């Protein structure tokens, strides 16, 4: 049982989707096939996979994982929700696709917590990671424990700030504030792009998330406006089904990434920044 | 139950103490008039009774109150983290205690790697940092790819810890041969010993563990590290494979990251203002 169904998710530059070569439907070199399901309509569960292409820093993990532990996989893009949220008290994303054993590992953009780990096994992290804010740089905010984010009505005007929902991190928020969790549903973001266009253009003062992302991003900044200032540290790990066979080797395998050099080659190709 | 922990002297995870005439620890406070927790903890092999504290012992009692288990500490008797050494091969240290029965648990900034995992069971990490190194505040170094480590010689002194993870990287990495070489003549047999030689300018250069010389620089201000971190990994909790805890150790310190538990601690041990 060697040839395995992979789930991932796009999250730059941790996983990376292109069009494949319409000529020929290959993937150029350095990059692996994925492919990812497209309903026809709105009103019917027919629809068919398209053929794609992927790349970035989780699929060269990817790519390392499959020589050293000597397995095949079929990728494909989640289509039901992104990184996993228990809905009901059913999960769907990533987390989803392994828990009801649609794949056999979850490799991407996915942040290690309490509540996952109950139902997967998580590999040991392999990109450390947590909660960070990004602002317009001069703003002046001591992090995710300050009063302007846990008591944000005790200021005039009160600091607009939001996260994209549905992840660890307002997950996190949820638990932990929940003043903060309902004012902030208000300001919350589709993506990424959408919130930093929102900082830059001062319709959003402080952006709540993933803090490999966010160094990533601050990193690439044009003009280096938006800075970082972590909390709950953690990291992205491998989730498998929950007594899997292929921990044990995954483990070892990122482990020796890590004190081979490996490691650092691949955070120098993917994750340099200027700023 | 009653778990066995091994531990290791090392400020600020764990501060060992004589204990008093009647063999109870010294009261103690926090600036804010919280108690400092202590337990009695044995260690050198005429063992006598001793008083431990700190980060690693206040996440100890934190986990005993959580999973509910009763132990008793001990420092390791040969006062060394863990490498495996010819005799045809064994491990030595924290390492060694664990793997012989000794010990049930290891509860110490023992760094998870490639070569300890093959043997044990490391939980998710509790605490992320690196290696850097600390000198004397005079010194101007860039850092680990300084000249006056790269091309060693008598007039700039550099060690790290023996049986350290950090010792037999050095001694079986090819690039490093000419380093060990001059580390070979050098290198203690514990940090704090080491730490006190750079005081006295009788050691130029420490190469260790960063969450240990930061602080220790945060609170000697004729110490400084410099350099990037490099090796970026954690610590974990060490148990054995069979060990029947290890689902509810990873659970209860990926909980204590994300409810603020773990910053806590960094807030009492770890991050302090004499320099
Ligand atoms: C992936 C980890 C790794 O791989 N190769 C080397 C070298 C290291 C490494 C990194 C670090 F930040 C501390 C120590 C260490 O040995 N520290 C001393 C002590 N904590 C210990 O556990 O022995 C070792
Ligand atoms: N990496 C997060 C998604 C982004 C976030 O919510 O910070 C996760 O796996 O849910």
């Amino acid at each position: 049982d060697n040839h395995l169904s992979i789930v991932t998710l796009e999250e730059a530059p941790f996983v990376i989707v292109e069009d494949i070569d319409p000529l020929t439907e290959t993937c150029v070199r350095n990059t692996v096939p994925c492919r990812k399901f497209v309903k026809i309509n709105n009103s019917t569960n027919e629809g068919m996979n398209v053929k794609k292409c992927c790349k970035g820093f989780c699929i060269d993990i990817l790519k390392k994982l499959s020589r050293t532990v000597k397995f095949t996989y079929d990728l494909y893009l989640v289509t039901n929700g992104k990184h996993g949220k228990k809905v009901n008290n059913v999960w769907n994303g990533m987390i989803g696709e392994v828990v009801y054993q649609r794949a056999v590992m979850a490799v991407g953009s996915l942040t290690i917590n309490e509540e996952r780990s109950e139902v997967v096994d998580f590999s040991v992290p392999f990109v450390e990671t947590g909660i960070s804010v990004m602002v317009s740089r001069g703003t002046q905010v001591t992090g995710l424990s300050d009063k302007k984010f846990q008591r944000p009505h005790d200021y005039s005007p009160p600091f607009r700030f939001g996260t994209v929902p549905n992840g660890s991190t307002e997950r996190n928020i949820r638990n932990n504030y929940p003043y903060m969790h309902q004012y902030m549903t208000r300001f919350n973001q589709r993506g990424v792009e959408d919130a930093l266009v929102s900082l830059k253009t001062g319709k959003l003062d402080a952006f709540i998330y993933d803090a490999a992302v966010l160094n990533y991003k601050a990193g690439r900044d044009e003009g280096c406006k938006l800075v970082t200032i972590i909390f709950a540290t953690t990291g992205y790990g491998i989730a498998l089904q929950k007594g899997s066979p292929w921990k044990r080797q995954i483990d070892l395998a990122l482990l020796q990434f890590v004190g081979d050099g490996e490691m650092e080659e691949l955070e120098t190709l993917w994750l340099t920044g200027i700023c | 139950t009653r778990l066995k922990i091994v531990t290791i002297h090392q400020e600020p995870f764990v501060y060992v103490k004589p204990t008093l005439s009647d063999g109870t620890c010294k009261e103690e406070f926090t600036v804010n008039g919280d108690p400092v927790k202590k337990v009695i903890c044995t260690g050198p092999r005429h063992t006598v009774p001793q008083c431990c504290y700190g980060f690693c012992i206040d996440l100890l009692i934190k986990l005993a109150r959580t999973m509910n288990f009763t132990y008793e500490v001990h420092l390791v008797a040969d006062g060394k983290f863990g490498t495996q050494e010819r005799v045809k091969k064994e491990w030595n240290g924290m390492m060694g205690e664990l793997l012989s029965g000794q010990a049930d648990m290891i509860v110490a900034p023992l760094t998870i790697n490639n070569e300890r995992a093959q043997y044990i069971e490391f939980s998710k990490p509790f605490k992320y940092q690196g290696l850097t190194i600390l000198v004397k505040k005079g010194t101007r170094i860039t850092g680990i790819n300084d000249p006056r480590l790269r091309n060693p010689s008598d007039k700039f002194i550099y060690a790290t810890v023996k049986q350290s993870s950090v010792d037999i990287y050095f001694r079986r990495q090819v690039e490093l041969s000419t380093m060990y070489r001059h580390m070979e003549k050098h290198n203690y047999e514990s940090a704090a010993e080491a730490i006190q030689a750079v005081r006295d300018n009788k050691l130029h250069a420490f190469i260790w563990d960063s969450a240990v010389l930061e602080f220790e620089a945060s609170q000697k201000c004729d110490l400084v590290t410099t350099g990037e971190l490099f090796f970026r990994s954690g610590f974990g909790i060490g148990m054995r494979k069979d060990s029947p805890w290890k689902q509810n150790v990873s659970l209860s310190i990926l909980k204590s990251h994300e409810n603020g538990f773990m910053e806590d601690l960094d807030k009492t041990w770890v991050r302090y203002q004499e320099c």
